[PDB]
């Protein structure tokens, strides 16, 4: 369907004007008739982009209320009703036991729902966003004349005006142009303004200057264009389909938790009619063989763990929320940690997206200053008189401004009224010299001439600030070479000298490395005029030269470029570190996109492309082999003629990648294309081009500050304070999660055992129910449910960042070793004292063990009172039902006991307590909290009512002591061998 | 004692629980104690 | 395999054999030691017997008893349990002396046969013969149900006084030597008869205090026959029987705590 998005447009900017209009119907002067417009808007259609059909939220609720364990519980809050009616026809049950443990179950179910919904959300606006950059009218000329219509009514064919401050309410094919320039952001990323004409320039439509396209913006003066598309057809029109169009698609997190649920509900199903078939052989009414069933059900579903889950999560969002980074999707939270690759958008996201002075030459000698934000470099030259020359040109030769009001906000941060390049040498100045505007007052300016398109300079005449001269300074400023053809003299150190061959090589060669880094080079000179020959009344022309503009002094060079930002470089070698690949894709042109590549380390230092290595043995690329060549530089424009199999191959052979002068489609493909190798991606990105690569990635991160609310929608995690390396905590973060959520996973799973097992053994042995079905929910929904989730708050036990990004189709959050540990080994440590408690209660009362055997048929019979015990007395009904009660309450609270053991255990899959230490006092609230909920259910009065839980005696509490112990050491014990030989007998049997 | 031996079938659940009761509240209190050390 | 190859699949049976033999050897320990702190004489608790248990022969449906006179196999179910009882209060069972002894005719006090010790043989027990049980195949018609009073080792059911008023206001009150079981439905539609030792609608104290299967075996807890030869036919009617005493109690909840449900129904 979308297909035919991912595809480069076609045009017809190769048309003539007249052309043009023949296959329109149009008027290149009257334009269209008021009637021939409303005949083509109900042919084509509104100019308006229509948001693709969402899911309701009604199906995306009931949607999870059917997923593995739901489903389980629902067949057991029905098999509760199903119990329930044949009971209320047969014998008068005036009970509550079914209907209410039925209408407990279906409330867990829609609860549970709740938290598996708010974890599973999408919040996706992304058309929403493209909508809101057509603007409300446009300019039409119809029937001769201008007027403002809806821009919905614009048509194809109508001739369109615009100017600076308007959006292109269409795209547009441009017949009338006066000094027009654009911003084309939105299709490329970079800000700086685009020339628009009449004129074709390019073959390649995106690049032509008579084209202009819907979602970018008029920054200056003025056009007349016809309208080629509307609405859903035009290039960004498109983009907004494509984007707001794409399948979301499952998380690596989501596919694990559906993985474990499959593997768990599969045991439930297992156990659950391989017990209920067991029953009926033995002879069990189906009366009673369902509500084995229901008990089955219960004991086999981890009730609270989805839950606990959603809640892991949550609590780890709020941390990186205090550290500026918002996270819109819950599980987006563990994506970054899964990430393999990261495809990152360059300008605003790399860089800082201003133009900064990166270098200046001067004195025969190249300096560097410092491009960071915060200024986290140091000086380069303050003492030599040079300088001082040529700051003083920079500052003076120079028509940019600070918006008013902004010296709260720091330099390099304030806006600037001017280009890029002049706001750039402003900024510089202002840094390292104190107020420009100072020295634009002490030195007054008499007479300019702005840069010129033929003179390629631009030059200023100024009243020198010195007192003792007073008299009138010429600078100027452009094209470096142009600069040179003008100057006779070199301030060296201070004192001129003359422009001798030997420094003019050695200017180009200085020219050549500045240039060669990627940075635009302009060129600075003065020349102070004779005094004798210029009065302090002396009038200059402006228009025609009135003064000398040769034989001039050069001062130096600067040079300039968009920076990365402070933290980039370490976040990206980092990442790498982690081992995950770095890929650069960008709508910038190759040369300026190679050269922030190897300034933040995408490429390394030595590895070559294939025209690199070219060159240098000056030799035909074709004579290269490509293997040779770890890294590459693909433009756009070649991307668009190679198939995905060699795109596949491209992203195979090489490791450090730059895909340069995409189109935001190119984006989307290159993400597919990463995928399809098995990878998890990551993007990173700022501006409407990159919407669809931000949607299609398993996680888009947006920046905050410089970010356009498009790919602020299209994100599943936003930068706030556009602190790159949050990236690098998150992908930290995220593996932590992944580990301490199978900690746990274990420890809430270790509990099914000894609420498994007692249901059993009431079938094999005919001995008196150890635990209740009601008991079980006490546990999974109450007593665990703070333990669990403290789990989460668990330091590394090793640097995680120094491991691979794990491989989501072999390491698996819940594997064949977890179950072995949980349900094999801890969890049958704790069904045997959870029995030995029942046994003491029992032993206690006068119900010795060896007679309890085959008991169960006259212990349930309601109507004898009178069973006798070992020691020959007699109990009524009631009586010993307090007692069995009273086992099921110091089961219950055996099984607390012995999972304070398996709280500490499941704290660590390596380490020991003794090296992890208890500083998660989180984990330590859960055994308190846990422990007074337990106290506070067995001795409250009223619970022996409303849960069955009879008061303990102190006694009671103990009987599960030495099993809780035997956990602690024999899990002790078992890492230690772990540790002692990472070989792999202990390790890749039990090693979580 | 002899035939006044009604102490042998007799236990104090009440003391038992109130006894329980505040150990319950003690150990809730020094928990949030606990936990409060930095929220 | 489905998991791993058979090197791995024995290993990991040699584990978990060895692993499971170890915690059922634990288990077991755990049981011993528990077992060690326990008497053979007398359990370690007792407070859940406390109030005695008042329980019948006629095996209830739900706490209800109804049949037809004029049918035969209408009752024949209930009088296998009436049977199943009596059946134990044989003569032939209780004979010479050992380890049975013969005790007053009359209802009479306590009797102390030392401590719950082994320093003796089998502690003899009171004979009681169920011919006693005057009138009660049973009653056809108008049932004979049997009382009983729930066995405890070392308890001594104490009678109340006739220091105040009482139900059956001091009618035949034994005070000193029986426990009294009256039962009752207004709606006074009967005919109460009791049948026991002595020919007092009690509990002999001479039975007292029971030692316990393991040092009374064979031992035999007195009887209360009760039959309602009421007048009324093709009603249920709700009949209590209540026992009183200084160690008898009821509650709410246990409706056996020391007295009868019995739901009778003569529709014939
Ligand atoms: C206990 O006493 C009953 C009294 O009914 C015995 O029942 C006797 O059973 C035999 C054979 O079935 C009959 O011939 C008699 O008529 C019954 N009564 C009597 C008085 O002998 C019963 O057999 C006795 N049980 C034991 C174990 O001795
Ligand atoms: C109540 C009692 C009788 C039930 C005992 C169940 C035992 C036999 C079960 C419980 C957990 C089970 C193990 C759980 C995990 C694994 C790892 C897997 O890669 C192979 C099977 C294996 C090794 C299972 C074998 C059988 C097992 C040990
Ligand atoms: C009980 O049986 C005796 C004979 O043993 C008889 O005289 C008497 O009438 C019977 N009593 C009743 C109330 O039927
Ligand atoms: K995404
Ligand atoms: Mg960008
Ligand atoms: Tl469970
Ligand atoms: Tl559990």
């Amino acid at each position: 369907l979308d297909e035919l998005k991912k595809e480069v447009s076609m045009d017809d900017h190769k048309l003539s004007l007249d052309e043009l209009h023949n296959k329109y119907g149009t008027d290149l002067t009257r334009g269209l008739t008021n009637a021939r417009a409303k005949e083509i808007l109900a042919r084509d259609g509104p100019n308006s982009l229509t948001p693709p059909p969402t899911t309701p939220e009604w199906i995306k609720f009931c949607r999870q209320l059917f997923g593995g364990f739901s489903i389980l519980l629902w067949i057991g809050a029905i098999l509760c009703f199903l119990a329930y009616g044949i009971q209320a026809a047969t014998e008068d049950e005036p009970a509550n036991d079914n209907l209410y443990l039925g209408v407990v179950l279906s409330t867990v179910v829609i609860v549970t729902g709740c938290f598996s919904y708010y974890q599973e959300a999408k919040s996706s606006r992304i058309m929403d966003s493209f909508k809101n950059m057509v603007p409300q009218q446009a300019l039409v000329i119809r029937d001769g004349e201008k007027s403002t219509i809806n821009a919905e009514f614009v048509v194809a064919g109508d001739l369109v005006e615009v100017k600076g401050g308007d959006r292109i309410p269409a795209d547009l094919r441009i017949i009338s142009a006066h000094g027009c320039k654009v911003d084309n952001s939105s299709l490329t990323g970079e800000s700086e303004p685009q020339t628009r004409s009449p004129e074709f320039s390019s073959e390649n439509p995106l690049e032509t200057r008579n084209i202009a396209f819907f979602s970018t913006n008029c920054v200056e003066g003025t056009a007349r264009g016809v309208v080629v598309y509307t609405g859903d057809r035009t290039v960004m029109g498109r983009i907004a389909t494509l984007a707001s169009g794409l399948e979301v698609g499952r998380t690596p997190i989501a596919i694990e938790i559906e993985h474990f649920i499959h593997i768990i509900t599969g045991v439930a199903v297992f156990l659950g009619v391989s017990f209920f078939i067991l029953s009926l052989i033995l002879g069990y009414s189906w009366l009673e063989a369902v509500i084995f069933l229901i008990g089955i059900i219960v004991a086999n579903v981890p009730e609270g763990l989805l839950a606990t889950v959603t809640v892991c999560l949550t609590l780890t969002a709020k941390r990186m929320a205090r550290k500026n980074c918002l996270v819109k999707n819950l599980e987006a939270v563990e994506t970054l940690g899964s990430t393999s690759t990261i495809c990152s958008d360059k300008t605003g996201t790399l860089t800082q997206n201003r133009m900064t002075v990166a270098h200046m030459w001067f004195d025969n000698q190249i300096h560097e200053a410092d491009t960071t934000e915060n200024q986290s470099g140091a000086a380069f030259d303050k003492t030599s008189a040079t300088w001082s020359a040529l700051s003083r040109i920079a500052a003076l030769c120079n028509r940019a401004v600070f918006q008013a009001g902004q010296d709260n906000v720091p330099i390099l941060k304030r806006s600037v009224a001017g280009d890029a390049s002049e706001s750039a040498l402003l900024k510089c100045i202002e840094l390292c010299c104190g107020s420009v505007q100072g020295m634009r007052d002490r030195n007054p300016k008499i007479v300019e001439i702005p840069f010129n398109s033929t003179n390629k300079y631009q030059l200023s005449i100024h009243e020198n600030e010195k007192s003792s001269e007073s008299r009138y300074l010429l600078v100027m400023k452009g094209a470096p070479e142009r600069i040179l053809d003008r100057c006779s003299t070199i301030l060296l150190n201070g004192a001129e000298e003359p422009l001798k061959e030997d420094m003019k090589e050695a200017f180009q060669n200085a020219y050549l490395e500045l240039g060669g880094l990627g940075e635009r080079v302009l060129g600075f000179c003065h020349f102070a005029l004779p005094e004798d020959k210029y009065n302090e009344g002396y009038p200059f022309d402006a228009d025609e030269p009135n003064f000398p503009t040769t034989d001039l002094c050069f001062v130096g060079l600067m040079a300039m470029i968009d920076p990365p930002r402070a933290a980039v470089p370490d976040a990206v070698g980092k990442c790498r570190s982690a081992g995950i690949k770095v890929i650069m894709v960008t709508g910038d042109h190759p040369i300026t996109a190679k050269a922030i590549a190897k300034g933040v380390g995408i490429i390394s230092e030595g590895n070559e492309t294939i025209e690199d290595i070219a060159a240098r043995l000056n030799i035909p690329i074709g004579q290269v082999n490509p293997r040779d060549a770890k890294a590459c530089v693909v433009h756009g424009s070649d991307l668009k003629d190679l198939s995905t199999e060699v795109l596949d191959d491209i992203l195979h052979y090489h490791t450090e990648i730059v895909f340069a002068r995409t189109s935001p489609q190119q984006k989307l493909i290159i993400v597919e294309g990463c995928q399809r190798q098995g990878a998890i991606v990551a993007v990173t990105g700022d501006g409407v081009n990159d919407s669809p690569a931000l949607k299609k990635a398993d996680i888009g991160v947006a920046m905050g500050i410089s970010g356009s609310d498009v790919s602020k929608q299209a994100a599943d995690m936003i930068l706030l304070d556009d602190n790159f390396a949050s990236i690098v905590t998150g992908v930290e973060e995220g593996r932590l999660i992944f580990d301490n959520l199978k900690k746990s996973i274990a420890y809430t799973l270790t509990s099914n055992i000894p609420e498994i097992t007692p249901f059993l053994v009431f079938i094999i042995g005919n001995v008196p129910l150890p635990l209740g079905t009601v008991t079980i929910l006490c546990i999974d929904l109450g007593t665990d449910m703070v333990p669990a989730i403290s789990l989460a708050y668990e330091q590394a036990e090793s640097d995680i960042m120094k491991r691979q990004p794990r491989n989501p189709k072999t390491d698996k959050l819940v594997n064949e070793r977890l179950i072995s540990m949980a349900y094999g080994q801890i969890g049958m440590i704790q069904a045997l004292g959870g029995f030995f408690s029942y046994f003491v209660i029992l032993a206690e009362n006068g119900f010795l063990p060896m007679d309890l055997i085959g008991k169960r048929v006259r212990w349930d019979d309601r109507w004898i009172s009178d069973v006798e015990d070992s020691f020959g007395q007699q109990w009524t009904y009631e009586q010993r039902k307090i007692v069995e009660f009273t086992c099921h309450t110091s089961f219950f609270i055996s099984i607390v006991v012995v999972q304070w053991a398996d709280l500490i255990i499941c704290k660590t899959r390596r380490n020991s307590i003794f090296q992890q230490g208890m500083k998660n006092k989180i984990l330590i609230f859960g055994l308190f909290e846990e422990t007074a909920l337990a106290a506070f259910l067995s001795y409250c009065p009223g619970t022996d009512v409303a849960l069955r839980m009879y008061p303990l005696k102190p006694s009671w509490w103990f009987c599960a002591f030495p099993y809780s112990l035997i956990i602690f050491l024999y899990d002790e014990m078992r890492r230690f061998i772990i540790r002692r030989s990472p070989g792999g007998w202990v390790e890749q049997e039990t090693y979580y | 004692e002899g035939p006044d031996n009604d102490e042998r079938f007799t236990y104090d659940y009440y003391r038992l629980r109130v006894v329980g009761l505040i150990v319950a509240a003690v150990l809730c209190v020094i928990g949030i104690i606990i936990l409060l050390a930095g929220k | 395999f489905l998991g791993r190859t058979g090197s791995s699949w024995f290993k990991i049976f040699l584990f978990y054999l060895i692993f499971y033999g170890c915690l059922a050897g634990i288990f077991i320990g755990t049981i011993q030691v528990l077992l060690l702190t326990l008497s053979d004489f007398e359990p370690k608790y007792q407070d859940r017997v406390a109030p005695p248990g008042l329980s019948h022969a006629p095996y209830a449906i739900k706490t209800e008893i109804s049949f037809s006179i004029s049918n035969p196999k209408s009752y024949e179910s209930f009088v296998k349990s009436m049977h199943k009882l009596m059946d134990l209060y044989n003569e032939s069972s209780q004979a010479g002396n050992s380890p049975f002894e013969d005790c007053s005719d009359t209802p009479a006090d306590y009797i102390k046969r030392g401590d719950l010790d082994d320093s003796q043989g089998q502690k003899k027990a009171c004979r009681f013969s169920r011919m006693w049980l005057k009138n009660c195949g049973y009653a056809e018609g108008k049932p004979c149900v049997v009382a009983k009073l729930n066995r405890i080792i070392g308890f001594y059911p104490k009678p109340l006084k006739n220091t105040t008023d009482l139900p059956e206001e001091l009618q035949a009150n034994y005070n000193q030597y029986v426990l009294p079981l009256r039962c009752a439905a207004r709606e006074k539609i009967g005919s109460i008869e009791y049948f026991g030792l002595g020919g007092y609608a009690g509990f002999p104290l001479q039975y007292y205090p029971y030692y316990g299967k393991r040092l009374q075996k064979k031992y035999l807890q007195p009887l209360l026959a009760i039959q309602f030869t009421n007048l009324t036919q093709n009603m249920e009617l709700r009949i209590e029987c209540k026992v009183y005493g200084e160690n008898i109690d009821y509650s709410e909840k246990d409706r056996f705590r020391g007295r009868f449900e019995v739901k009778i129904e003569v529709k014939s």
